[PDB]
RNA sequence: AGCCUGAGAAACGGCUACUACAUCCAAGGAAGGGCAGGCGCGCAAAUUACCCAAUCCCGACACGGGGAGGUAGUGACAAUAAAUACUGAUACAGGGCUCUUUCGGGUCUUGUAAUUGGAAUGAGUACAAUUUAAAUCCCUUAACGAGGAACAAUUGGAGG
């Protein structure tokens, strides 16, 4: 359907992922999520299950930081969204923080080994970036923007 | 040639001694009762590493328990055997926990001369000589006219001689060898013959718990008088 | 702290083990999304209620 | 290249000394077991004819290498107590 | 039901064409080629075979080799010479083959030609790769590598999951003996022949054996005469007529038959020897060999 | 047919191999007999370049045709072993 | 069953035969069925080429084939032909 | 001294029709066709894409139509 | 069917006779019986791998011996992650796109087999060192390693 195919596109663009099989994969995650908070206000106010198990689940969701601190409730945990989850994601993240120039170029940087988070390297750019975790993305040690031997290209230039 | 897990859970092995356990060999304790020497020093003790590396200390005189040198790696050493290692000089013994696990102590010379073993039984033997059988399957010969079954020797383990005794008393501390309650320190308040079969004695702690332990299962150690070091 | 214990090195894991806990993951209901666990909604918070309600 | 040593035990009834060796080289490849017994023999003042090494794991991220070494008190204690594979390696 | 669809799918897959069989019961030695590029040792492979085979250690394996596998069947191998017309020759008249791969050095023209040849003209009934020099490789990884896209490249050539055997070392300048003892295992119990139309209505025979009959004073006449020549072997087809059979020897030319001597084999077979045990007697391991040494 | 999805057969003959037009319906088509019920039925070559490849008395293997001669229900999918899209795009070479 | 119906038709027929020649020595399996496939053979050829036998090589092997009276006669021809795929 | 293999056969091409990098990197037409598909939205509605430069207005820089209405009739 | 040792067996380890097989021979005689693999259509697809290195077992016995145990290899049946490129400048062309309504509407920066510039590198190649019974893998890691005619993305469908 036209729809779905132009919604995925979208998605993809503005943020360039690989392929719709990475979108539906984050679509999956984001429903088992949403279902989960379904479930959870099928039972009924001041309950303990339902009390213990959604703030629990909107803790988890503010400690990776989807969820805004703000709002706490769960009926914007249904309202939460795979744009969020695509936010969330470390590629956008370095091209959002600024490291990078096109969404693209966060793409190539992060397969050929330039950024980290933290301490160890990160070489895959799925990878789901915390809120605690965020503010700790820098080039490597080792990356010649980060320092290092001055480089490839660099050095067959200088011999 | 059981499994780690099947292996008796008191005797403790971690997630990383391979899926096989040591049986122990046949010898003075029984076989659930025991803790074996090679599984005392590498791994509790861990003065060693390898099966070949406890092979070659038990090869070289360097370990003696309860006086003698043994040589063998599976000897079995239950409960209250000392364990002098001269080389470090110290000695160890074995008692258990509230929880019931074996827990090592460490014991210098002058306690560690003796050892304090359980009356199996009496009889007299060939010649018309009475004698007595321990829990540690040592016999002594010509004992003390009043050491009935289920008392207590403190012995000399030098010659043997019965040092001294304590009686199977209604307001005696004990220890628990065995049962649902075992290695739960406390006092005999209560005994209950049932005459037929299994007996009961009725045993709290110092602090106010009652149940039902098994004359076979207790373990007299002493009325106050704890006459082995227990660990604070 | 085991391999620091008595520092004998430990085979990485072998093909029993490896399989075992891989049946697990194929059994149970939990994911891991991000650094944090995500678990099924029904032995757990039913333990919830019991224990709330004992 | 620089050295820490942790969980030093004596093992006086094998006679030998079991530590786990934190070495660091930084900037350079692995440590040559080898080169690391030759500096270890002086570490703690003894023969390098005494001194053997495994394990031996280098961390994740380079830098850290995690080996245990073991001093005996005679090369003939290294000799009777040293498994043939690890003497092998050593090339006694 | 699905059971159903999966008996049916087996039992379409079980058909073929009718084709005729003509198979005698005594039947003829089935023919082992060795193919492979220049310098990659199918002689080696011929000496190591024929040495776990009858345990006779030639010197110089020449010509085609006879060898009793079985008590009810016997092979024979013949190398392939470097020459495109022994290879399109030995191609058209084979029925198992071993094709030679030179390991780290990849696939060769002689290979993929010979693939392709003998595809062409007739699938054999049995074709195996065989890989050597693979103790020329340095890492494992670029040995196992270099393997895998093998089998792969291969398995596209032929077909889907063909049999190809690794032999490492040269040891005794034979072969791994295990190594080549597993790949007698597998070319050692065998099937009926693929019952290919050509070789199955038309008479043809292998040359075991090649003698100069002339009478010297015809040599001392005329050098370059006519000669008479003794050709000794294996019928292998249908049946030859009686007289005035036409032959064509493969890179000579036309010609005719002057006389046809019927004559028992030299590797009798015991089965044919007694015209239900398992194993292979000392007795019975034998070898026919007459250009060879 | 049968309880099948492919089954196997022989070509019998190309009947219209002397048409005019090349792609056409009657030239496309070959008259095969099925081995599993000794049956004659017709099936389509998916193109003239590869009639060309199909030869008489081959193990054709031939299935379902779902969609100029409505009603030839079954198609070639394989000739003598190999599969026929790659014997036209010259991939593999028959083996005969 | 078709298949297996035409096999055993092709096996009788392979009975048949050396069933309606196990009969006679030298009339029938001298003179009529030839000489059978498997058995050792001597063949006498008359008129090969003295060149031929100063150059034969024991490598290059020898293969005799059986030419039938339609592969003895010359004429046109018709083939059905194709380049190979890799052939430049 | 020996013949190698060439690619063809190395790999097995054979006669397949002929593509594009842009179709034979996955990303880069998932990127190139989007590039597309966002210029075709500024030529149908528009879009945004800032608001009065930093030079200031210089007039409604493509026309002005008079008979024309562009709203959503309630 | 019977017997034998031994703490522990009616051991199947042996013997004894009968029966049923099979082998060698100088035709007088002699010894012997299991499991694993391949085919099982004429057409098919996971090793005939390494060591007792650790846990454990048996012995005159620290040293000898272990068919449990671990190590290795294959796999698109699935499942998991993601390469095959990233970013500038210049010159030139004026059209590119869309629709309900179509010889009719709408919207405005779009391209080029154009010309040059940047950087980044991982597949691979690989000195070593480490790992380990010995090896591999993993972690370290010097040196190489991108311009399309290549370090060579496919499979289907529609259409000129
Ligand atoms: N190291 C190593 N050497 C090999 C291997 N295979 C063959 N060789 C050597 O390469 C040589 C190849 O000789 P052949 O196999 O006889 O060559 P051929 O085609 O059989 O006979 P020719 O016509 O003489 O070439 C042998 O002599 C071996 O010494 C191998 O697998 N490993
Ligand atoms: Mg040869």
């Amino acid at each position: 359907e036209a729809a779905r195919l132009d919604s995925e596109l979208k998605l993809v663009g503005e943020y360039g992922l690989r392929n719709k099989r990475e979108v539906w994969r984050v679509l999956l995650t984001l429903s088992k999520i949403r279902r989960a908070a379904r479930i959870l206000l099928t039972l009924d106010e001041k309950d303990p299950k339902r009390l213990f198990e959604g703030n629990a689940l909107i803790r988890r969701l503010v400690r990776i930081g989807v969820l805004d601190e703000s709002r706490m409730k769960l009926d914007y945990v249904l309202a939460l969204k795979a744009e969020d989850f695509l936010e969330r994601r470390l590629q956008t993240l370095v091209y959002k923080l600024g490291l990078a120039k096109s969404i693209h170029h966060a793409r190539v940087l992060i397969r050929q080994r330039h950024i980290r988070v933290g301490k160890q390297i990160v070489n895959v750019p799925s990878f789901m970036v915390r809120l605690d975790s965020q503010k700790h993305i820098d080039f490597a040690l080792t990356s010649p923007f980060g320092g290092g031997r001055p480089g490839r290209v660099r050095r067959k230039k200088a011999k | 040639h059981q499994k780690r897990l099947s292996a008796p859970s008191h005797w403790l092995l971690d997630k990383l001694s391979g899926a096989y356990a040591p049986r122990p060999s046949t010898g003075p304790h029984k076989l659930r009762d025991c803790m074996p020497l090679i599984v005392f020093v590498r791994n509790r003790l861990k003065y060693a590493l390898n099966y070949r590396e406890t092979k070659a200390i038990m090869m070289q005189r360097l370990v003696k328990v309860d006086g003698k040198v043994r040589t063998d790696i599976t000897y079995p050493a239950g409960f209250m055997d000392v364990i002098t290692i001269e080389k470090t000089g110290e000695n160890f013994r074995l008692i258990y926990d509230t929880k019931g696990r074996f827990t090592v102590h460490r014991i210098t010379d002058e306690e560690a001369k003796y050892k304090l073993g359980k009356v199996k039984r009496v009889q007299l033997g060939r010649g018309g000589v009475p004698f007595l059988v321990t829990h540690d399957a040592r016999t002594i010969r010509y004992p003390d006219p009043l050491i009935k079954v289920n008392d207590t020797v403190k012995i000399d383990l030098e010659t043997g001689k019965i040092t001294d005794f304590i009686k199977f008393d209604t307001g005696a501390l004990a220890m628990i060898t065995g049962g649902r309650n075992m290695g739960r320190v406390g006092v005999i308040t209560h005994r209950e013959r049932h005459d037929g079969g299994f007996g009961i004695v009725h045993l709290k702690d110092a602090l106010d718990n009652t149940f039902a332990t098994r004359e076979s299962n207790v373990f007299v150690i002493g009325s106050e008088k704890p006459w082995i070091s227990l660990p604070k | 702290e085991y391999e620091e214990t008595n520092f004998v090195r430990l085979p990485k894991e072998s093909k029993k083990e490896r399989a075992k806990r891989a049946r697990m993951e194929g059994r149970s209901g939990r994911m891991n999304f991000g650094g944090e666990e995500f678990r099924e909604l029904g032995e757990g918070a039913e333990r919830i209620s019991r224990l709330t309600k004992a | 290249v620089t050295l820490r040593t942790r969980k030093f035990i004596r093992n006086p009834l094998l006679s030998r000394k079991q530590m786990v060796v934190d070495i660091l080289h930084p900037g350079r490849p692995n440590i040559s077991k080898d080169e690391l017994r030759e500096k270890l023999a002086t570490m703690y003042k003894a023969q390098k004819d005494q001194v053997s090494v495994f394990g031996l794991r280098t961390q994740y991220g380079g830098g850290k290498t995690t080996g245990f070494a073991l001093i005996y008190d005679s090369p003939e204690a290294l000799k009777k107590f040293e498994p043939r594979y690890r003497l092998v390696r050593a090339g006694l | 039901a699905r059971q159903a669809a999966r008996s049916h799918d087996i039992k379409e897959k079980r058909l073929h064409v009718p084709l005729v069989d003509r198979l005698p019961d005594e039947p003829p030695p089935r023919l082992v080629v060795i193919v492979g590029p220049p310098g990659v040792g199918k002689t080696t492979l011929l000496k190591s075979l024929v040495r776990r085979y009858t345990k006779e250690t030639m010197s110089d394996p020449v010509g085609p080799i006879t060898v009793v596998t079985s008590k009810k069947q016997r092979l024979t191998f013949i190398e392939c010479p470097n020459e495109l017309e022994a290879m399109i020759d030995m191609a058209k008249v084979a029925d198992i083959v071993l094709l030679m791969i030179d390991g780290n050095y990849g696939f060769e023209m002689e290979t993929m030609e010979f693939l392709n040849i003998l595809a062409n003209t007739g699938m054999p009934g049995n074709v195996f790769g065989i890989l050597t020099h693979l103790d020329l490789f340095k890492k494992p990884s670029a040995l196992k590598d270099a393997k895998k896209r093998l089998k792969h490249r291969l398995w596209t050539e032929l077909y889907q999951g063909a049999h190809l055997f690794y032999l490492s070392g040269v040891l005794n300048g034979r072969y791994p003996d295990r190594e080549i003892h597993n790949l007698s295992r597998f070319l050692s119990v065998m099937k009926n022949p693929r019952p290919l139309v050509w070789r199955n209505t038309h008479p043809y025979t292998i040359i075991d054996n090649y003698r100069d009959i002339t009478h010297p004073t015809k040599i001392e006449e005329d050098p370059l005469c006519d000669r008479t020549i003794e050709l000794s072997g294996y019928l292998r087809g249908t049946n030859f007529a009686a007289q005035g059979q036409r032959v064509h020897i493969a890179g000579v030319g036309d010609f005719t038959i002057s006389k046809i001597e019927e004559l028992p084999d030299p590797c009798p077979t015991p089965a044919m020897e007694k015209a239900p045990r398992r194993r292979l007697d000392e007795k019975d391991k034998k070898l026919w060999a007459p250009m060879a040494d | 047919f049968g309880g099948s999805s492919h089954a196997k057969g022989i070509v019998l003959e190309k009947v219209g191999v002397e048409a005019k037009q090349p792609n056409s319906a009657i030239r496309k088509c070959v008259r095969v007999q099925l081995i599993k019920n000794g049956k004659k039925v017709t099936a389509f070559v998916p193109n003239d370049g590869c009639l060309n490849f199909v030869d008489e008395n081959d193990e054709v293997l031939l299935a379902g045709f779902g969609r100029d001669i409505p009603g030839v229900r079954f198609k070639v999918v394989k000739v003598s072993g190999v599969g026929l899209l790659a014997l036209w795009k010259e991939k593999k070479e028959k083996p005969r | 069953q078709w298949y297996e119906m035409q096999k055993a038709m092709l096996q009788k027929q392979l009975d048949i035969n050396k069933a309606e020649y196990a009969e006679l020595d030298e009339h029938q399996r001298r003179q009529v069925e030839g000489y059978r496939a498997g058995k050792y053979a001597r063949l006498v050829i008359e008129g090969v080429p003295a060149e031929f036998c100063k150059n034969f090589q024991p490598r290059m092997p020898i293969l005799v084939g059986g030419l039938s009276a339609t592969e003895d006669r010359f004429g046109f021809v018709q083939v059905r032909i194709k380049r190979h795929r890799w052939h430049k | 001294g020996k013949r190698q293999i060439t690619w063809q056969i190395q790999k097995n091409k054979g006669l397949t029709p002929n593509r594009k990098k842009e179709q034979r990197n996955p990303r880069v037409k998932k990127r190139k066709k989007y590039e597309e598909k966002q210029k075709k939205l500024r030529s149908v509605k528009a879009v945004y894409k800032g608001g009065e430069g930093p030079g200031g207005y210089q007039g409604e820089l493509s026309g002005i139509k008079t008979n024309l209405v562009k709203s959503v009739k309630l």
